[PDB]
C-alpha cells in the first residue's frame, strides 16, 4: 500500500472506517487499470486523447458529476 | 494562410483555473468565467469575480446543489452587479447572501443563448464575443481522468448534460478540431485544468446544447 498511502496523503483523503477505505481502494485500483488499458489503446491509435490518475481516483465517474 | 483558431488565454481574457471542491458550484465558475471575459473586453481589466456571490445569492439556483448559468447572469443584471472574488471569497459551501455593492467589479445587461446543437453558431460567438458558458456530459471515466489530447468518446450522450464549463477558444491538434475548455476541478485535473473537446463531431458531449454568454 506504499502508493495508496502516498495518494491518500497527497490528496488529503480520509475514510470513515476500514470497509469504506477498502471500498474506495477498490474503485481506485479499477480506475488505475482502466487508465493503463486506455493509454495502451491510445498508443495503438484507438483514441485521440490520454488519461492520468488525479484527485478523483477513488470515485465513480457518475459520483464526480452527481453529488 | 493562417488557420482560423481562437485562444482567449493568449489575449488575457481568462483568469487562472479554480477548484470548486466538494460544492456543486460548476455553474457559478462557468458564469464568472463568461463574465470575466466580457469585463476584460469592456474595461481592459482581468479580475477574478465571485462564484461565492452567485452560490449564496442566486435564489433561482440551488447553491452547492447546482444551478443554471442563465439564472446567474439574470441575478447579476437584476442585482446591478457582482462582487470581486477579493470582496466575496469562495468558501465552498452555501451561506447567507452577503453581497456588498462596494465590492462590485462587474455588471450584466442580459444574456444570449446559442441555438440548440449549433456548433457553428457557438464558434461564431467564441470568435466574435469571447468565452462562452457551456454544459456537457462529463459523466464518463474517460472524462474523469482526461490528461491530454482531443477528447472524443462515442459513448458521450449529448442529451445527458451534467456539468458546466467555459469554452475559451477553438483550434486543431494533430488534425483533430477542438474546443478549448476551462474546467473548475483545479490545475491537477486535465492539462493544467483544461480539456480539448472534439469540435464538429456531431455536437460531441452536447457541447452546443445549452451554451450562453452574458451581455455587458
Ligand atoms: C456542477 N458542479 N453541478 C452540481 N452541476 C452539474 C450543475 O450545477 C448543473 C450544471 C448544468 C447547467 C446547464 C445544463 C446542465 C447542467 N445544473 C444543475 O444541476 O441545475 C439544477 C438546478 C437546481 C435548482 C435550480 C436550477 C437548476
Ligand atoms: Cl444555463
Ligand atoms: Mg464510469
Amino acid at each position: 500500500d506504499t502508493h495508496w498511502e502516498l495518494w491518500k496523503k497527497t490528496h488529503r483523503k480520509q475514510y470513515n472506517n476500514k470497509v469504506d477505505e477498502i471500498s474506495r481502494r477498490l474503485i481506485w485500483e479499477k480506475n488505475l487499470k482502466y487508465i493503463s488499458i486506455h493509454n495502451l489503446e491510445a498508443s495503438l491509435g484507438v483514441h485521440t486523447y490520454e488519461l492520468a490518475m488525479n484527485h478523483l481516483g477513488d470515485m465513480t465517474s457518475e459520483e464526480v458529476v452527481q453529488k | 494562410r493562417a488557420p482560423d483558431s481562437v485562444d482567449y488565454r493568449k489575449k488575457g481574457y481568462v483568469t487562472p483555473v479554480k477548484n470548486q471542491g466538494q460544492c456543486g458550484s460548476c455553474w457559478a465558475f462557468s458564469s464568472v468565467g463568461a463574465l470575466e471575459g466580457q469585463l476584460k473586453k469592456k474595461t481592459g481589466k482581468l479580475l477574478n469575480l465571485s462564484p461565492q456571490n452567485l452560490v449564496d445569492c442566486v435564489s433561482e439556483n440551488d447553491g452547492c446543489g447546482g444551478g443554471y448559468m442563465t439564472n446567474a447572469f439574470q441575478y447579476v443584471q437584476k442585482n446591478r452587479g457582482i462582487d470581486s472574488e477579493d470582496a466575496y471569497p469562495y468558501v465552498g459551501q452555501e451561506e447567507s447572501c452577503m453581497y456588498n455593492p462596494t465590492g462590485k467589479a462587474a455588471k450584466c445587461r442580459g444574456y444570449r443563448e446559442i441555438p440548440e446543437g449549433n456548433e457553428k453558431a457557438l464558434k461564431r460567438a467564441v470568435a466574435r464575443v469571447g468565452p462562452v458558458s457551456v454544459a456537457i456530459d462529463a459523466s464518463l471515466t474517460s472524462f474523469q481522468f482526461y490528461s491530454k489530447g482531443v477528447y472524443y468518446d462515442e459513448s458521450c450522450n449529448s442529451d445527458n448534460l451534467n456539468h458546466a464549463v467555459l469554452a475559451v477558444g477553438y483550434g486543431i491538434q494533430k488534425g483533430n478540431k477542438h474546443w478549448i475548455i476551462k474546467n473548475s476541478w483545479g490545475e491537477n485535473w486535465g492539462n493544467k485544468g483544461y480539456i480539448l473537446m472534439a469540435r464538429n463531431k456531431n455536437n460531441a458531449c452536447g457541447i452546443a446544447n445549452l451554451a450562453s454568454f452574458p451581455k455587458m
